[PDB]
């Protein structure tokens, strides 16, 4: 006998597997992707970008920074040392 | 019939079925089924083949 027409209906499968949504996550996503993301840190400007830039990167982390940075209170405090004594 | 001897009733049958010869007439009844039939899935099969054709170039 005749044919039931099930086979040549389709209107659920969109919401019928899970991958319908990360697809509709991803076509958000990715069609408004970059290549590349934008930015590692940059600002610091005053002729300590650079600084921020050799040591303060993820191009590294090294001690040069940590010894800047100590030397500095160490300057304030041993010329106030001979302005109290 | 040239078995039987007593033949004057095989003419008899002979005739009955040549009379009854169109025993039973034609039909075609699917022709007004079958082209109503082929409206609603030729709709509804051209829809899902667009639809899937058009998820798979998305």
């Amino acid at each position: 006998v005749s044919t039931l027409i099930p086979p040549k209906v389709v209107s659920s499968k969109n919401i019928g597997s899970a991958p319908n949504a990360k697809r509709i996550a991803n076509v958000v996503h990715f069609y408004k992707s970059l290549p590349q993301g934008p930015a590692p840190a940059i600002k610091a400007n005053t002729r300590l970008a650079r600084y921020k830039a050799k040591y303060f990167d993820g191009d590294n982390a090294s001690g040069k920074p940590l010894w800047h940075f100590a030397l500095g209170i160490i300057a304030f405090g041993y010329s106030m040392e001979y302005y109290f004594h | 019939r040239s078995v039987l001897k007593n033949t004057s009733v095989i003419d008899k049958i002979e005739s009955y079925v040549k009379q009854y010869k169109p025993v039973k007439i034609d039909a075609s009844k699917q022709l007004q089924v079958i082209e109503s039939f082929e409206k609603h899935a030729m709709t509804n099969a051209k829809e899902t083949e667009s639809l899937v054709s058009k998820e798979l170039k998305d």
